[PDB]
């Protein structure tokens, strides 16, 4: 994965280096920023059901016609609403590992790699799901550099997506 | 059998020797397969080499 | 038997040698235990009947289906057929207590309970619930030394980890 | 094989040297905290059988999909041997805290064990899972703080034996990575 | 390549968890160890011609058959490669260091060595001699509280030197 | 001497021809008082066979007495003695505590049988016995099985089968013969997939996988590879071995394909000219030309030419072409 | 590859032979259903997305644990291989029935996929039922009449079920 | 490298099992009998330099014909092997007392020991005159403790038994 410390040795063995004051500064800055971090990770985990209903009740007013046009790729049967539900929280998932992690690096893996054919395929359409990363971002209830760093890669699967 | 003619070389960069111990951030990043690379970095090869051959527009 | 004994002997037995300097060690660790080892199967000894009689119906305290037409405690002559089966039990703790190691546990009590107790339809559960009485009503300075109610219960816990 | 004794020996010998009095302070203190090396072990070895049948079970609650048809603990038989998968990784680890050196479960239980799990299609990342319950219900023991059991012990400090245990697990998780 | 955030991140994926309070509590530990790890790092990246140049010449004083005329290290070609090898190793231990595993210790210098050196004919023995004098060379000077304020990081000099065998018994 | 088609003759020229010469039959029941060199020819034809061209010291020879004397006596060779002699001390060093559980069922296969654990359920089957019953009955179950009675006599020293038509295993069993038993002059502890401490045939032996065939003694008798797997599901790395399947476009396009092994590269001895470069002699990261030796490739026809070409002008050897 | 064409000029020149009039008859018969052949093809081409997404969809319908936590088809990386190997399978069967024999789908796409896919970890039983489903899908389709003249058409779907079952046997 | 550890663990090893009682029981003799013989093994090492060439010189008053031409001891640079011949072996002495065990001894020293002192002709008596000479030269009120040289003379006539 991407992350601030895979990122500063593969700098330093591409120029065949041990880790010199410009990697140790590196790191140094990832953790400073990691107890920011982590307490974001902690408090997204913590209240995770209400924004996963949350956030799909909110693509279902914004698109209604998801719960009433009839089809495998609508949220209108008890099936279709429980795979979306599921697919909330696959992104808030990731969201919490970035966080841990630092830099955009799990969904780098797990998720934007052959995204685009499978919203092509299926008929899902990423509106729904920029949508549901909208409510995320305004109702995580975060504040001061513990909302900045959340904010940051709720912002990152929607410029993927967008 | 047709070979190919012959043509004069010419100075440039690549032909000499650089010193170039330690290099800074104008070294051009390797992008290799004996590095043992997993799945989220062999994805880096190849947008490497799409880069390098196509354009990236 | 699986005991210090016949633990170094076997292996000099194992390697066509005499009994080396290690194989003497061994014995030494068994005069350093035999001192906190044998008042344990001395209590046991003359307190079974005690014991056996409530920790045997502890498990029927806890199964109480077994009384039933069809179970393992039907009639009252298979009820005392399985205190003979608990007080076999003690008899083996206090036999390891004696020889040292868990060798009469898993020779005569152990080797081949699970295909009597698949076969005759008898639960190992309440068997288990009858040994695992017997460890906590266990008070340390009550009823036993400090050091020989560790021995006694490191052989209670030989039992119901081979019946689970 | 080598136990701690044996680990300062062959140390010596690649130095063809004698074993002096300055390395002989470490295995004086082995030996004087030998009780209680003792009473670590027993704490593990008397309620082992309850310790797997947490640990997997704990891993089956987590990840719901391994016991689904196409899971790696769907049939009777795959569960069977899940269940002594993860019995045997005890027993290596209570050899190793025993002789206090880990050269008997990376001789006889951690070499080539990454080649033998891939071959099977275990799914490793459960596998450190299931070790990883395992490690929180040893240090749990070693120190008396069971929630569900507490043994009886004389008084005192056991965190370095806690700790030398929970670096024998991680070691563990470290082959299988 | 991992660090130790995301190895614990790759197996909660693994069985689609959000990761517990217990194993946030645990990473921000590693986060305060932190500036006592990159004192341990930069304690070996200073000194790392010195802990190299040391532990050869250490090596063949013991080793006079790897020097002697026909031996694996006679030649300016081959002891140029075996200082080489020692620096290589020494450098993907320093990587696993700021990382927290030896995944990157692993792939792109582990896989594959003790098959090379076979190839070769270098004696896989003697090379694990050296590292395990790199070893004790600088876990020694991780132990130096020169220009360090003292605390006590007995923690990760025990980790620093689990990565030394490592790649020592990785090699025979 | 190498080659299948020399002396007509093909099996002789794999490593196998010293074990193609013997019996060691042991013509009577118990051995005649009064003289011992004959019994003596039996009583090492069987260390060697069955320790596998081991080195024995006469003091842990010494070890083994008792068992020796009752062999000589009115008892047979495979319940009295190698079913002794895989309980002593001298046996259970070497293949047994050394190694995990199953490379002591592949030495025991080996050693005792002779053949190799073809597929999962030849492991599983002694696997099970050492869980619910210890070593001193495990070594039974290699005995007293429906498999050594019928093939060795109770007087015959358990030769070599594992490669013949007879063993009805498989055809991927027997290219695993041809890495277990490297040659004559070959031990357990002197052969480079296993020295007294791994498990030999680990992923080939589970899988069935067949292996390509490299002759002891051959150019190229030190290839050697390490094990990844690839795939992100497995989390694996790629850019190790070669694959073993030619899949794509490019399997029939520039003709059939084939899998090429290649073993010694060094770093002299690359360019176009016959001596080493002189200067820097790395470059700035400094790994290596070849970052690891034994590379192996995959090749169509209309490009196996030019590859041979590009192998072996840059110091490297061929050790197999395999067809793909 | 071959076609049926150079499939038996191929077996004549291994002989040094000409062909047979007997077999200049059973090459001419199939040009004469030239028509009805690329009809077939034409109609699994034009449904190419739909026979492909239809049969995923029913595929982790009735064997949910390919695609929740952990399984082989979870993650968008995986998911997106296993939508592309289906349209492999997909693409290499209409390649065999313009030729008239498996050899470009023996060749590329068959040989080697069992064990493929016994080296990654995929259950090559799924993705029978996976080839399985995509072939009474395109039989189905190769059936109707809508916008070709009626005659008869028998001989040749009996031909792609064929080549569809031949796939679904060697991935196991 | 056999101990008291290393046999305990190979014995539960090799039966599948866990350690019982018995194996803790082989290891509180090893931590009692510990401190005689860790006593006698650091008396050896801040001493051998001195035994060595106490015991290497009793050889050549058994034996002067090892001075003779041809003999194992003809010249000064194979006199000085003798002396080195022998400080190997209280090495290996002193890490068996390290260890507990008769480890080291069998495995270095003993092993194909037969073989190199008949092809290379060294007289196998003559290192049997050197330890048995060290063994009964010994004060176990001055040297060592009472019960530190019993453990430290076990060890020799061990090696003498071996090359013997
Ligand atoms: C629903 C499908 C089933 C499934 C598919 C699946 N396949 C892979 C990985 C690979 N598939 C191939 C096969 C080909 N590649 C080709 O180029 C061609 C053309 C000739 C074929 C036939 C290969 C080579 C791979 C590995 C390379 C890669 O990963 O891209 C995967 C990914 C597995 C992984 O962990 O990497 C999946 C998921 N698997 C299922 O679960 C379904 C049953
Ligand atoms: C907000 C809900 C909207 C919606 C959801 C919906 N999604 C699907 C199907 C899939 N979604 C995925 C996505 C992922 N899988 C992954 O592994 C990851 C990364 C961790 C992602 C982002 C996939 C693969 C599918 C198909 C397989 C499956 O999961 O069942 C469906 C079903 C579509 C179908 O044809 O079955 C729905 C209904 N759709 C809506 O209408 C909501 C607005
Ligand atoms: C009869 C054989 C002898 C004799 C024997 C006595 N030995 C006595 C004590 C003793 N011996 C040892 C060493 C022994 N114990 C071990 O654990 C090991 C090795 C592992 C050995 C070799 C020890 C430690 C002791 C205890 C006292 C001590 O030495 O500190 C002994 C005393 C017992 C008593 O008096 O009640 C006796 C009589 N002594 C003899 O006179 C005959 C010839
Ligand atoms: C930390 C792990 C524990 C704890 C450990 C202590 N144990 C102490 C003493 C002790 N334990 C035993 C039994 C043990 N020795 C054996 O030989 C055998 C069986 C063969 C066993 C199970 C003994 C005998 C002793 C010594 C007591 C005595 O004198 O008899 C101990 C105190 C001694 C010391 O620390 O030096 C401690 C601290 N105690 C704890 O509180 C934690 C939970
Ligand atoms: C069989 C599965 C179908 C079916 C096939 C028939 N097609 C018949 C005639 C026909 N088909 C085409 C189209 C074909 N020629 C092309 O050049 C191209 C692409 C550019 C395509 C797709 C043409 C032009 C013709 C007319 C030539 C002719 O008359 O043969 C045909 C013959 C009629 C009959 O005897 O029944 C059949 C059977 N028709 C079906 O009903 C099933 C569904
Ligand atoms: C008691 C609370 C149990 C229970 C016990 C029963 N056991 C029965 C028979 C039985 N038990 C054993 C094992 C026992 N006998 C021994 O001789 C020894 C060791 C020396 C042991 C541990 C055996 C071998 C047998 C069969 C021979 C025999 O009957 O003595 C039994 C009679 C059942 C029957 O035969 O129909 C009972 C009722 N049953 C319970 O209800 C709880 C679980
Ligand atoms: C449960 C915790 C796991 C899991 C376990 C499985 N393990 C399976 C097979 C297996 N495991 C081993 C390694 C084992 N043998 C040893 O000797 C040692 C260490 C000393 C260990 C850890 C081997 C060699 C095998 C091969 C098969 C055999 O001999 O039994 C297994 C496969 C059963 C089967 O295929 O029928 C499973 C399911 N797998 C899981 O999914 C969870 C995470
Ligand atoms: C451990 C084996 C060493 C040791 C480590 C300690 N360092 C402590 C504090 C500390 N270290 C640094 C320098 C470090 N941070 C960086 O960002 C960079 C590179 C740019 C480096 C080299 C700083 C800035 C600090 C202060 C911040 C803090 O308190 O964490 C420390 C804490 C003191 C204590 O509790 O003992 C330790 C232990 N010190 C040692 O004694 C050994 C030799
Ligand atoms: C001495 C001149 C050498 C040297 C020799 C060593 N050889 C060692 C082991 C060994 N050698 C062989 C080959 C030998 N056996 C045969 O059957 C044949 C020819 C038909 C030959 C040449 C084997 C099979 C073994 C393995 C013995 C075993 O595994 O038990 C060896 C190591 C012995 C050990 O590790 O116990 C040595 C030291 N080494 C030297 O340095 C000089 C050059
Ligand atoms: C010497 C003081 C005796 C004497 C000894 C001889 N024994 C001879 C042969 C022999 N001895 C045994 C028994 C031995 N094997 C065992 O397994 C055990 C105990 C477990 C013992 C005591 C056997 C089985 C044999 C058979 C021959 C063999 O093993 O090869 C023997 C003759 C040797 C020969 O015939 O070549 C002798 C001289 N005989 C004496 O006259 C004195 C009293
Ligand atoms: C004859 C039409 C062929 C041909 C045949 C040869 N086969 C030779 C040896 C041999 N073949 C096999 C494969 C066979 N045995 C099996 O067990 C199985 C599958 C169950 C099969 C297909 C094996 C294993 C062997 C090794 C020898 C043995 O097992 O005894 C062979 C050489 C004999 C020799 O080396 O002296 C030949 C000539 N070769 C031909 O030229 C035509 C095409
Ligand atoms: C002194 C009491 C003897 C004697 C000794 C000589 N030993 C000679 C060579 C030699 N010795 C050993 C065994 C030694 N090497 C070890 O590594 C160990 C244990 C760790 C031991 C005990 C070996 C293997 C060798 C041969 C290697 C070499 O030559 O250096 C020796 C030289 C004889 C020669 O090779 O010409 C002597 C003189 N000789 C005496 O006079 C008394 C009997
Ligand atoms: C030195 C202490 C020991 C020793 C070393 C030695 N090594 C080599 C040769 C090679 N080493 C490698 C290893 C790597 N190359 C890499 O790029 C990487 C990073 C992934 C590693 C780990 C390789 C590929 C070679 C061969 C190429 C080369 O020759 O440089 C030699 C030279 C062997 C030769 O004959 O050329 C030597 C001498 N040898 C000793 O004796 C010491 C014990
Ligand atoms: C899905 C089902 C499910 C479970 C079964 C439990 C399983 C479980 N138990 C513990 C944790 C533990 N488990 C034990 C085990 C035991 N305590 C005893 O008294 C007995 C001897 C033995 C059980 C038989 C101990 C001692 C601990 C640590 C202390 C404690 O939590 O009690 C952990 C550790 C958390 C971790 O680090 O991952 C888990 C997952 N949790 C679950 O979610």
């Amino acid at each position: 994965m991407k992350t601030p410390i895979t990122e500063a040795i593969a700098t330093a063995d591409n120029q065949g280096r041990f880790l010199s004051n410009t990697e140790l500064q590196a790191v140094n800055g990832r953790y400073q920023r990691a107890t920011a971090s982590l307490t974001a990770a902690k408090a997204l985990t913590g209240s995770a059901q209400r924004l996963i209903t949350g956030a799909a009740q909110a693509v279902y007013n914004k698109f209604p016609y998801t719960t009433q046009m009839p089809g495998p790729a609508y949220a209108s049967s008890a099936i279709g609403k429980a795979k979306c539900a599921r697919d909330i929280g696959y992104y808030l998932r990731m969201v919490t590992y970035c966080l841990v992690v630092g830099g955009t690096g799990p969904m780098d893996e797990y998720l934007v790699a052959g995204l685009e054919e499978i919203n092509r395929s299926f008929d899902l359409s990423p509106s729904w799901y920029i949508e549901a990363l909208q409510y995320i971002k305004n109702s995580h209830g975060l504040s001061g550099q513990v909302a900045n760093e959340a904010n940051a890669y709720i912002d990152y699967a929607i410029n993927t997506l967008s | 059998s047709i070979p190919i003619l012959k043509y004069s070389l010419s100075t440039q960069n690549q032909r000499v020797e650089s010193f170039e111990v330690n290099p800074g951030d104008e070294q051009y990043r390797i992008y290799s397969t004996d590095s043992l690379p997993s799945s989220s970095e062999v994805d880096q090869i190849i947008w490497a080499a799409y880069r390098q051959i196509f354009s990236e527009h | 038997m699986k005991s210090v004994i016949t633990t170094v002997v076997s292996a000099a037995d194992a390697a066509g040698r005499f009994p080396s300097n290690s194989d003497l060690e061994s014995i030494q660790g068994n005069i350093q235990r035999s001192a906190a080892r044998l008042e344990a199967a001395e209590k046991l000894a003359g307190n079974h009947e005690a014991v056996v009689k409530e920790a045997g119906d502890a498990c029927f305290a806890k199964y109480a289906y077994l009384k039933n037409p069809g179970e393992a405690g039907e009639n009252q002559e298979k009820i005392n057929k399985c205190y003979r089966d608990v007080d076999h039990y003690m008899r083996l703790v206090n036999y390891c207590l004696v020889v040292g190691g868990t060798g009469p546990l898993d020779e005569w009590g152990i080797a081949g309970a699970r295909e009597v107790y698949r076969t005759l339809n008898l639960p190992t559960s309440a068997y288990v619930a009858s040994i695992a009485y017997t460890r906590d009503r266990l008070c340390v300075p009550r009823d036993m030394s400090a050091q020989a109610g560790v021995e006694f219960s490191a052989y209670l816990d030989y039992l119901i980890n081979a019946l689970s | 094989m080598l136990d701690a004794f044996s680990r300062v020996v062959v140390n010596s010998d690649a130095k063809a040297a004698y074993v002096g009095g300055s390395d002989l302070q470490a295995l004086k203190s082995f030996i004087a905290d030998g009780n209680k090396r003792l009473d670590a072990v027993n704490s593990i070895v008397s309620n082992a059988s309850c310790m797997v049948s947490d640990a997997v079970s704990g891993m089956i609650c987590e990840n719901p999909g391994l016991i689904s048809p196409g899971g790696n603990c769907y049939t009777n038989r795959r569960m069977a041997a899940c269940l002594r998968d993860g019995e045997i990784i005890l027993r290596y680890v209570s050899y190793a805290l025993l002789a206090g050196d880990a050269s008997v479960l990376e001789d006889r239980c951690l070499n080539g064990l990454k080649e033998t799990y891939i071959a099977l299609g275990v799914p490793t990342n459960s596998s450190i899972r299931a070790v990883s319950i395992m490690k929180a219900q040893a240090v749990a023991f070693i120190t008396n703080t069971a929630t569900e059991r507490k043994m009886s012990f004389a008084a005192g400090d056991c965190t370095s034996l806690a700790s030398e245990v929970a670096s024998y697990f991680d070691r563990v998780g470290a082959a299988i990575s | 390549m991992l660090d130790a955030f995301a190895k614990v991140v790759a197996q909660a994926d693994a069985r689609g968890e959000f990761l517990s309070n217990t194993q946030i509590d645990a990473l921000s530990k590693m986060v305060k160890e932190g500036n006592q790890r990159l004192d341990i790092v930069n304690k070996v990246t200073s000194n790392a011609s010195a802990i190299v140049t040391n532990s050869a010449r250490a090596l063949f004083a013991e080793q006079p058959q790897l020097i002697q005329p026909g031996g694996n290290a006679y030649t300016s070609r081959r002891m140029a490669a075996c200082l080489r090898d020692m620096e290589i190793v020494l450098r993907y231990v320093s990587y696993a260091m700021i990382a927290g595993d030896s995944s990157v210790l692993d792939d792109r210098c582990l896989n594959g060595l003790r098959e090379t050196y076979q190839a070769l004919g270098t004696p896989g023995s003697s090379v694990a001699v050296a590292i395990q004098k790199m070893k004790d060379a600088s876990v020694a000077l991780a132990n130096d509280t020169t220009g360090t304020p003292i605390g006590d990081c007995s923690s990760l000099v025990a980790e620093l030197a689990g990565y030394f065998d490592r790649a020592a018994v990785s090699v025979v | 001497r190498l080659g299948t088609v020399s002396g007509n003759s093909s099996l002789d020229k794999l490593g196998l021809d010293k074990f193609l010469s013997e019996s060691n039959r042991a013509y009577t029941p118990r051995a005649q008082p009064g003289f011992s060199s004959e019994y003596e020819q039996i009583i090492s034809a069987t260390y060697k066979q069955l320790f596998g061209n081991a080195y024995i010291m006469d003091s842990e020879r010494a070890e083994m007495a008792k068992q020796e004397s009752m062999f000589r006596d009115g008892q047979l060779t495979l319940k009295d003695f190698c079913r002794a002699l895989a309980k002593t001390e001298q046996y259970k060093k070497r293949f047994f505590d050394s190694r995990p559980l199953y490379g002591a069922i592949e030495l025991n296969f080996k050693n005792i049988l002779g053949r190799t654990p073809d597929g999962l359920e030849h492991y599983r089957a002694k696997s099970a016995v050492y869980d619910t019953k210890g070593y001193e009955a495990f070594v039974d179950a290699f005995f007293d099985d429906g498999e050594y009675d019928e093939v060795y006599d109770d007087y015959t020293v358990p030769f070599y089968r594992g490669y013949k038509t007879e063993a009805n295993l498989s055809m991927a069993a027997f290219t695993h013969f041809f890495r277990m038993v490297r040659g004559s002059s070959t031990s357990d502890k002197a052969n480079p997939n296993s020295m007294q401490k791994d498990i030999p045939l680990n992923y080939y032996g589970i899988t069935k996988t067949p292996l390509a065939v490299i002759a002891p003694g051959a150019a190229g008798t030190a290839y050697t590879e390490s094990f990844a797997g690839t795939g992100s599901w497995q989390s694996g790395r790629a850019g190790l071995n070669a694959a073993r399947v030619a899949l794509g476009v490019p399997a029939t396009a520039n003709g059939k394909s084939f899998r090429v092994e290649v073993t010694g590269y060094t770093q002299p001895g690359f360019g176009i000219t016959a001596g080493t470069a002189v200067g820097k002699l790395y470059k700035a990261n400094k790994l290596s030309r070849y970052p690891r030796s034994n590379k192996s490739y995959v090749v169509g026809f209309d490009e196996l030419t030019p590859l041979y070409q590009r192998i072996t002008k840059n110091g490297g050897t061929i050790a197999s072409i395999t067809p793909l």
